[PDB]
RNA sequence: UGACUGCUCCCUAGCAUGCUACUACCG
RNA sequence: GCGGUAGUAGCAUGCUAGGGAGCAG
């Protein structure tokens, strides 16, 4: 409750996940390694391994479903349409989608 | 009966012209959605009919599209 | 189900016991009799529901194979079937204002943009002919779409304005034909 | 169900049996012959059953045995299809922006959102109308996140391209408005 | 491009249980 | 003479599995 007043004075770039660099059979990715939440405050992981071998199928799982690879290699966007944060895009192009009509 | 005849020839006059490939037109797509969904919320039987005669006229001005003498010419629209 | 051995055989005790007993006889030729009748009647009656139950399952198959045919066959024909309907219910509606401009658009005579409903803003048609010009336009209104509208514009295939005055029964074949007659909704 | 082991004394008893009754002996014979081939369908029964169990056991086994193999080979490909994702992915990090953002900070975490912000070589903007975009992009270059960008392509809601001199007040409503505006970040990434 | 639950109807396949029936063995 | 057992056929009952469809938040 208290935590829900205190985060409206700082910065809105400051609150989500928190990434950094490890290494996998010598090369760098980019992992999320905690989470800081507007009303938890700042959380870190438990088990987080910098230098590792060769990864299995539920790391796979897991570094596939996080955003942050998919948005350090994107593009910048700035969205004017609507008034919520926009981090990033990730295609050179915006996609439109419509709805059709029904059948007789 | 003359109200509901309409909002189901609208209905079928969208599908018509979403099958001819219109919604590549971003602004055309847009007034004839406008236009759909403004005819099945008519109350009354003169403003649904101009909207109709607006929106039949978006099928009209496309030359190629389809054959107008043909599809009159098979005991249809006179 | 007459049309097996089985039944040919199970007919046959059948008769010949039933001649037996109705003749009168003893103990043991009953039970021999019947001891030689119930297993081909178990026999017959055995396929008599197997083949009932394979026909009935036939007919459904071919019940299904026939649906999916059918729907196969119909979602491919959907661009036509929705144009004659379209222009059925067209017919069905019988107004005067969609009646004037198909058959406006019949003969030749389309418009090039949206037809406005506001007492303002410019339509733009096409004539291709002179008769459909004296038929529609005659001094400086226009009628469209049980409408009124007034002509401010004529222009060619080669873009030249001409004016009203010009446009006559002799006078006019001389001229690029498929004019653009531009008008406002009068009030 | 022709040729199982008990097949054959069942039909020579059969046939014995049946024979000696052809001969026209007496009911002793006929009481034998009944009781031995009583015995022999009995014994034939569970041969016939047993077997016929056995065999759609076998068959189901083996129907299970195959989609697990499937299944396997599924996974196998789901996931060279993840690796290959991922280290295509990998090659886009621009190595030398995001090391010299990453050594600032003070025990190597950073927020996820001012990457993008610091590090990205392209921007792109979406404009509503022109009273937004006449107070965002006007111009060839513009300044945004303490940065300067210029412009390199314009595009329309249909994906055609649109050139700067006709985007004006006069000629607004000619145009598909939700325009994406294209720009490199100048004098540092790309 | 197609989310999370709940309920209901129809068709087929298997399993378990029960009812009846037909032969056979045993006492 | 009665019961038990072993197959076979028809019928009914409840679950599991597969497919098609409908409504509600």
């Amino acid at each position: 409750n208290f935590n829900v007043l205190f985060s409206t004075v700082f910065p809105p770039t400051s609150f989500g996940p928190l990434v950094r660099k490890i290494f996998v059979d010598g090369v760098p990715f980019v992992v999320s390694t905690g989470y800081h939440f507007r009303e938890l405050g700042v959380v870190h992981n438990q088990d987080v391994n910098l230098h590792s071998s060769r990864l299995s199928f539920k790391e796979l799982l897991v570094y596939a479903a996080d955003p942050a690879m998919h948005a350090a290699s994107g593009n910048l966007l700035l969205d004017k349409r609507t008034t919520c944060f926009s981090v990033a895009a990730l295609t050179n192009n915006v996609a439109f989608q419509t709805v059709k009509p029904g059948n007789f | 009966s003359k109200m509901s005849d309409v909002k189901c020839t609208s209905v079928v006059l969208l599908s018509v012209l979403q099958q001819l490939r219109v919604e590549s037109s971003s602004k055309l797509w847009a007034q004839c959605v406008q236009l759909h969904n403004d005819i099945l919320l008519a109350k009354d039987t003169t403003e649904a009919f101009e909207k109709m005669v607006s929106l039949l006229s978006v099928l009209l001005s496309m030359q190629g599209a389809v054959d107008i003498n043909k599809l009159c010419e098979e005991m249809l629209d006179n | 189900f007459s049309s097996l051995p089985s039944y040919a055989a199970f007919a046959t005790a059948q008769e010949a016991y039933e001649q037996a007993v109705a003749n009168g006889d003893s103990e043991v030729v009953l039970k021999k009799l019947k001891k030689s009748l119930n297993v081909a009647k178990s026999e017959f009656d055995r396929d008599a529901a197997m083949q009932r139950k394979l026909e009935k399952m036939a007919d459904q198959a071919m019940t299904q194979m026939y649906k999916q045919a059918r729907s196969e066959d119909k979602r491919a024909k959907v661009t036509s079937a929705m144009q004659t309907m379209l222009f059925t219910m067209l017919r069905k509606l019988d107004n005067d204002a969609l009646n004037n401009i198909i058959n406006n658009a019949r003969d030749g005579c389309v418009p090039l943009n949206i037809i406005p409903l506001t007492t303002a803003a410019k339509l733009m048609v096409v004539i291709p002919d002179y008769n459909t010009y004296k038929n529609t336009c005659d001094g400086t209104t226009f009628t469209y779409a049980s409408a009124l509208w007034e002509i401010q514009q004529v222009v060619d295939a080669d873009s030249k304005i001409v004016q009203l005055s010009e446009i006559s029964m002799d006078n006019s074949p001389n001229l690029a034909w498929p004019l653009i007659v531009t008008a406002l909704r009068a009030n």
